[PDB]
């Protein structure tokens, strides 16, 4: 469900069951779902997670390990 | 004396060039493999490694801490 479309590339959303419409996904899982296909969906817009902001969740990855 | 410790430590941050992500340019991060440690959130990444990376810091003068052995 899409709402307060703003040109700016902004909006809230959230979805439902679909076409059980009196319930509605619970959001503590959506938080969750997110966080496992972040990475899927930055490069199908060219994106880079400082372009898909969610304000609740934030990419928590890359501990580098260069030196041998 | 004392200048040859300023000088081991021009030759000790150019041990420290030759790389991709120089190692003063980012943060450490935390234990927790997200976000960073709080005098690297607190300060620059420039600065903090240098109160441990370039010598582990003490905070006064009349407690002495670790050695330094590979500055050494």
């Amino acid at each position: 469900r899409v709402a307060n479309l703003k040109p700016r590339i902004s909006f809230n959303f959230f979805v439902t069951a679909p076409k059980n419409v009196s319930d509605i996904i619970p959001r503590t899982e959506v938080e969750k779902a997110i966080r496992m296909s972040r990475s899927r969906i930055n490069d199908a817009f060219r994106l880079n997670d400082n372009s898909l902001e969610f304000l609740g969740i934030q990419p928590t990855l890359g501990p580098p390990n260069q030196p041998p | 004396l004392y200048y040859n410790t300023i000088i081991s430590w021009i030759m000790w941050y150019l041990f420290n060039s030759f790389q991709e992500p120089l190692p003063w340019s980012d943060c450490p991060l935390n234990e927790n493999q997200t976000g960073y440690v709080d005098e690297c959130a607190r300060s620059s990444p420039v600065d903090y490694f240098w109160y441990r990376e370039t010598l582990n810091i003490s905070t006064s003068i009349s407690d002495s801490g670790s050695i330094q052995w590979w500055m050494l």
